[PDB]
RNA sequence: UGAAACUCAAAGGAAUUGACGGGGGCCCGCACAAGCGGUGGAGCAUGUGGUUUAAUUCGAAGCAACGCGAAGAACCUUACCAGGCCUUGACAUGCUAGGGAACCCGGGUGAAAGCCUGGGGUGCCCCGCGAGGGGAGCCCUAGCACAGGUGCUGCAUGGCCGUCGUCAGCUCGUGCCGUGAGGUGUUGGGUUAAGUCCCGCAACGAGCGCAACCCCCGCCGUUAGUUGCCAGCGGUUCGGCCGGGCACUCUAACGGGACUGCCCGCGAAAGCGGGAGGAAGGAGGGGACGACGUCUGGUCAGCAUGGCCCUUACGGCCUGGGCGACACACGUGCUACAAUGCCCACUACAAAGCGAUGCCACCCGGCAACGGGGAGCUAAUCGCAAAAAGGUGGGCCCAGUUCGGAUUGGGGUCUGCAACCCGACCCCAUGAAGCCGGAAUCGCUAGUAAUCGCGGAUCAGCCAUGCCGCGGUGAAUACG
């Protein structure tokens, strides 16, 4: 029972909020609810595109919604009809009638959430967990990545007793503020239960 | 040292009921789930079964009982 | 002391006002 | 958070006093901050994800 | 000298890593000691055990459960109980099927929920002169696939948290030693808050930890004047009120500054002792931050989730009660037992915060709670607001009292559909125990303890004496 969330730890320096906007006390809770519904609809749709993040900005009755994805070809669709339907759902949920953008993620293996999602997928397909982890860490490390760590939680291999498998290399200095460590988390829903998957990636310092 | 306010509260469920009796008579008992209702002079002489949370208790009401709530005469807890 | 309803300090502690602790 | 209890949101609570807040996310009853509309747990989780604008860790 | 029946999956040797020792050495921490104030006694608040109950919902169990989940239990919350009801349901998606379909307003009954009943209105798509027929959504009845469960399992789990422990540690790569478990490194000497650094060394490096980069408080500067000031002059209803001005205070962004840098002494070095200059030295003060792992630690009752179980009820709606029971026992606290004090009057200095179905200046009524009226404020510009201890003046004169305000009678104000169970607040009367607390036991090393007030979160109101913050005054002691 320790180790605060590294993103939340770093939000001031070498990390920035996913939702950046100002609002009053009579406003905030509502816009927040909205953002939450947006992310909740987006993540249960665009999953197959591998979204690593969703940014949300506002000024007046307008919302950025910059979606970071590994495979923009999925969110575009054929000739751009997918993004049309998505903007349609967006306007149907929130009547604000706002915009949408798509940013490609170069080297999806350098973004933690995607790595975690990968390992999670492999676990859901009944891969060998230990090797899945070691492999993932290897792939992350081989491209940039001054450090990497991946953590899988209990019931590894469907075992009756929960366990924790480790597999990290490079440097992952969680206590350093200027670290700039991407963190990501993915579940695994299996027949025997649920597995947590954490992913730490350390790239650059100052 | 109790208080309520001006405009004393009585639930209108039985409020009209009791005077409906008084119009044509006395009759017998009553069944009331509202113990939050104050006692008013027109209720005197009647009999009100008050819910203690379990059963209805046959509370007979007298002149000196005016102003108290019905629930005061229907204790909810069973002790020793 | 701070437990006396009828004293200044009693009012201050209890955080209220009244006859024994005026609002001026 | 029982699902029937999410009947909390009512245009007709039948009384203003019967109206009580809940967590818009997890459905928690107790510990609901009015400002965020969330509960305290969700508050900390989302604050840690950085989904609450301006919300930072406080030290002094 | 020396058997047998019967019986066991071992008995045993040496060495390895640990843990332990009423074994040794070295060294830390309010651990003891030194000191200051407490708890244990009293009354009350609150949580728990137990008992009681129709129900007193569930959880938490030595530190690390017990003012804990609860940052607001009258209804709601609520998960418990009694009674009156509902079932393709309070919520999601879909299928078959008769009929009506969008929808609006009534009546009976009722504690409400619910059940029942009556009346308005027949837009869409297609075909037809029309009557009318068929049809999509939607809504009501009947059946089907399902919802739902705060029902059990935290040894089936995720996530998150507590804990040893902010403790000085835990490991890896390559090399070397050992048949091997393993060892070496990480041991030793010096030093440090630190596996911090130095020196040495079959080791050479490295990672997670330590430290640092982040925040607040300390001194100064730049940038900026709806806060500030006869610093400065003019006016003054003499109030920074008007003119006026960014010098000061402040406000909030950037930046400087401290590194054993300089001097003496010791030392092989790292560093130690002292001194100078400086607002500040040897980690300046306080936060955030808590390693490999341990406790089959806590939580399926915040959420998620495997398995199991109930599906005219283990689901669902409502009225009422209960979570507030009281012979008792414990924990945490509040107020006290007084003169270094209590009371009344006048008068002075703060920080951090909150404020639109909000804070509420000021006027009137009321002894008061409060009510009526009503200005300002999207708030460095108005309000909460009074800060209290403090100072000056006066009263009390050692007594269960002008100490202490429990208990109880009566009369009221406010919130709220509603204060019986079970709210807080005001006023009158009442005026309890308590004379510094047995064995035992707790916190704190400096602006700390002690003491005094102030704000906030949740919330209509409030059982807040709780929690989380803010400043005022400000100690004693540490041989060891
Ligand atoms: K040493
Ligand atoms: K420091
Ligand atoms: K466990
Ligand atoms: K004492
Ligand atoms: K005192
Ligand atoms: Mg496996
Ligand atoms: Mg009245
Ligand atoms: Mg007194
Ligand atoms: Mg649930
Ligand atoms: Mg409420
Ligand atoms: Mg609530
Ligand atoms: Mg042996
Ligand atoms: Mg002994
Ligand atoms: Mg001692
Ligand atoms: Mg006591
Ligand atoms: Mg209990
Ligand atoms: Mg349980
Ligand atoms: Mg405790
Ligand atoms: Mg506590
Ligand atoms: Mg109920
Ligand atoms: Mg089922
Ligand atoms: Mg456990
Ligand atoms: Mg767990
Ligand atoms: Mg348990
Ligand atoms: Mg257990
Ligand atoms: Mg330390
Ligand atoms: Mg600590
Ligand atoms: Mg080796
Ligand atoms: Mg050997
Ligand atoms: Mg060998
Ligand atoms: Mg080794
Ligand atoms: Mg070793
Ligand atoms: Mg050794
Ligand atoms: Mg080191
Ligand atoms: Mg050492
Ligand atoms: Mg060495
Ligand atoms: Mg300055
Ligand atoms: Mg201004
Ligand atoms: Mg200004
Ligand atoms: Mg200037
Ligand atoms: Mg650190
Ligand atoms: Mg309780
Ligand atoms: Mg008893
Ligand atoms: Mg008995
Ligand atoms: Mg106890
Ligand atoms: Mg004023
Ligand atoms: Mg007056
Ligand atoms: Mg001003
Ligand atoms: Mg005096
Ligand atoms: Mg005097
Ligand atoms: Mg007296
Ligand atoms: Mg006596
Ligand atoms: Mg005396
Ligand atoms: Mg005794
Ligand atoms: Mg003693
Ligand atoms: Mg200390
Ligand atoms: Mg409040
Ligand atoms: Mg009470
Ligand atoms: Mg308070
Ligand atoms: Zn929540």
């Amino acid at each position: 029972g320790n180790k605060i969330h590294p993103i939340g730890f770093r939000l001031g320096i070498t990390r920035d909020w996913e939702s950046r906007w100002y609002a009053g006390k009579k406003q905030y809770r509502h816009l927040l609810l909205e953002d939450q519904r947006i992310r909740g609809l987006l993540e249960k749709e665009l999953y197959s595109a591998g979204l690593a993040r969703v940014d949300i900005e506002r000024a007046a009755d307008n919302v950025a919604v910059t979606v970071h994805v590994a495979k923009p070809g999925v969110v575009i669709g054929r000739g751009g009809e997918r993004i049309r339907v998505l903007r349609e759902e967006l306007a149907k949920l929130t009547g604000k009638n706002v915009a949408l953008n798509v940013q490609e993620v170069q080297n999806p293996n350098l973004s933690a959430p995607l790595v975690a999602q990968r390992v999670a997928e492999q676990i859901e397909r009944r891969f060998a967990v230990r090797r899945a982890i070691k492999q993932a860490v290897q792939r992350v490390m081989e491209s940039g990545a001054k450090g990497a760590k991946v953590i899988v939680s209990g019931r590894i291999g469907g075992a009756e007793q929960a366990r924790t498998e480790w597999a990290a290399q490079g440097r992952v200095p969680l206590h350093t503020l200027r670290a700039n460590i991407d963190y990501g988390f993915a579940l695994a829903r299996t027949t025997y239960g649920v597995l947590g998957v954490k992913a730490y990636i350390f790239l650059g310092e100052v | 040292p109790r208080s309520l306010k001006k405009g004393v509260f009585v639930d209108d469920h039985l409020l009209e009921k009791v005077l409906e009796l008084n119009a044509k008579g006395e009759k017998r008992l009553i069944k009331t789930w509202s113990r939050r209702s104050t006692i008013v002079p027109e209720m005197v002489g009647h009999t009100i079964a008050v819910y203690n949370g379990k059963q209805h208790v046959p509370v007979y009401i007298t002149e000196n009982m005016v102003g108290h709530k019905l629930g005061e005469f229907a204790p909810t807890r069973t002790y020793r | 002391g701070k437990g006396d309803r009828r004293t200044r300090r009693g009012k201050i502690w209890r955080g209220t006002y009244g006859k024994y602790r005026p609002r001026k | 958070a029982r699902k029937a209890l999410i009947e909390k949101a009512k245009r007709t609570p039948k009384f203003k006093v019967r109206a009580y807040t809940r967590c818009v996310r997890c459905g928690r009853a107790r510990s609901v901050y009015r400002f965020f509309g969330l509960c305290r747990i969700c508050l900390r989780e989302l604050a840690h994800k950085g989904q609450l604008p301006g919300v930072r860790k406080a030290s002094w």
